[PDB]
């Protein structure tokens, strides 16, 4: 069995997204595919099953019109059209493999979830795609680093000395700002004898904006 | 009805531990209880189904049982290199949907504290020429985590959007955290001394810089 | 205490060059120095204020700083659309009036 798919693109509130995990190595007419989201710091919520043959899907008591499903027997991959995305929708999406067949609301108690693999990430934020305008940060043994801001979404990769230094390069966690920006901090440690003599640079790359900047760090003047 | 689980499991290695998942009369007992476990940063995997048979791919190491309202998952000791979160799942006829537990993460049980190191980075002139100013200070070289960072202008603390990021575990057996603060150049140059304090549950150090160099 | 500026500027494109705006004793340094420009046949604008921060709406090309009596205007790259007439603005307490330089004309070599 296999469930390799592509990562879902980040959607602002009031939009539509589609995610689909590929099915191969078997016949897609006997196992009903499920869907579930892994909310951070808590449990999971479920909306219904999708039989790959006929129109017998149902809905839970919490998801009436927010979720819609669509089957496709030519590709043998299930499709879904999410609507009314809110802050409670921010979770990674996993398609749950199931064994057996179940159409009635009482046959699934002998069913158990078979396989989990390679889920996509869905994060709901008003922000969509913006290009960064990151400016150098002055330093304070001694420590120095460059902080990234006014960019979306997470994450970004901070490389020092064109990737020739990897010791001490730690990506500090970010936080959801009021304006919707993030802040990934990476720092390195240098001796205090060399602070304004040796040129130090850090590289931050942005995937959707295609902006790669080589910003040199300098002390505050 | 909402299924409940402990936030974390306290289990020492070398001796058996177990977890419980209390439910309701229409949720546990009349229906089977399934246990799921996920790797950190990876996909979940079922552990026990139908309460007495086990899937192929796991040795004779785990045990699960159901008794009335609550179900117990007996674990033969704990491996320090293999720690995963545990899930509890069932079905309710009135809810007509699968319900999942809160999630129990097993934790080992004592190491002495270390000496934290704190640094503070003033903004550069390129940040100030754009009519903005941000202040960031970082804490590292401390074990364990759960630290709180607050700003101080050496006369009274300022609250202009102060946040505290959650600590993250690195690979070199060391915890790290950071705090951010964005201001205006008028308020930034009003005070000639800025610092932030860390709380190591008994240790507190100050990193004082100046807005000159 | 009159500001001293060259009547013409010799700026080669492709490399950085520095120009000077000097006054006298108790003329530059006691008060902040400003950089001003005017389009030919149009109203003037501000280039650099206080020689500390660059204002919004102006591209990051002109660097303003003060070194004692002499005030330096550092530039990076010379473009054809950035040939505006540059001027030096300063304040002096011995006159109670703004003192302006002679005006530097930048011509592409």
């Amino acid at each position: 069995v296999q469930l390799v798919q592509s990562g879902a693109e980040v959607k602002k509130p009031g939009a539509s997204v589609k995610v689909s995990c590929k099915a191969s190595g078997y016949i897609f007419s006997d196992y009903n595919i499920h869907w579930v989201r892994q909310a951070p710091g808590q449990g999971l919520e479920w909306m219904g099953w999708i039989s790959p043959d006929s129109d017998d899907t149902n809905y839970a008591q919490s998801f009436q019109g927010r979720v819609t499903m669509t089957r496709d027997t030519s590709i043998t991959t299930v499709y879904m059209e999410l609507s009314s995305l809110r802050s409670d929708d921010t979770a990674v999406y996993f398609c749950a493999r199931s064994v057996g067949y179940c159409s009635l609301n009482s046959c699934q108690r002998w069913m158990w979830f078979d396989t989990w693999g390679q889920g996509a990430l869905v994060t709901v934020s008003s922000a969509s795609t913006k290009g960064p305008s990151v400016f150098p940060l002055a330093p304070s043994t001694a420590a120095l680093g460059c902080l990234v801001k006014d960019y979306f979404p997470e994450p970004v990769t901070v490389s020092w000395n064109s990737g020739a230094l990897t010791s001490g390069v730690h990506t500090f966690p970010a936080v959801l700002q009021s304006s919707g920006l993030y802040s990934l901090s990476s720092v390195v440690t240098v001796p205090s004898s060399s602070l304004g003599t040796q040129t130090y640079i850090c590289n931050v790359n942005h995937k959707p904006s295609n902006t790669k900047v080589d910003k040199k760090v300098e002390p505050k003047s | 009805p909402v299924l409940t689980q402990p936030p974390s499991a306290s289990g020492p290695p070398g001796q058996s531990v177990s977890i419980s998942c209390s439910g309701s009369r229409s949720n546990i007992g009349t229906n089977f209880v399934y246990w799921y476990q996920q790797l950190p940063g990876a996909a979940p995997k079922l552990l026990i189904y139908k309460n007495d048979q086990r899937p192929s791919g796991v040795p004779e190491r785990f045990f699960g049982s159901k008794s009335g309202t609550s179900a117990s998952l007996a674990i033969s000791g704990l491996r320090s290199e293999d720690e995963v979160d545990y899930y509890c799942a069932a079905w309710d006829d009135s809810l007509s949907g699968h319900v999942f537990g809160a999630g129990t993460k097993v934790t080992v049980l004592g190491q002495p504290k270390a000496a934290p190191s704190v640094t503070l980075f003033p903004p550069s002139s390129e940040e100030l020429q754009a009519n903005k100013a941000t202040l960031v200070c970082l804490i590292s070289d401390f074990y364990p985590g759960a630290v709180t960072v607050a700003w101080k202008a050496d006369s009274s603390p300022v609250k202009a959007g102060v946040e505290t990021t959650t600590p993250s575990k690195q690979s070199n057996n060391k915890y790290a955290a950071s705090s951010y603060l964005s201001l205006t150049p008028e308020q930034w140059k009003s005070h000639r001394s800025y610092s932030c304090q860390v709380t190591h549950e008994g240790s507190t150090v100050e990193k004082t810089v100046a807005p000159t160099e």
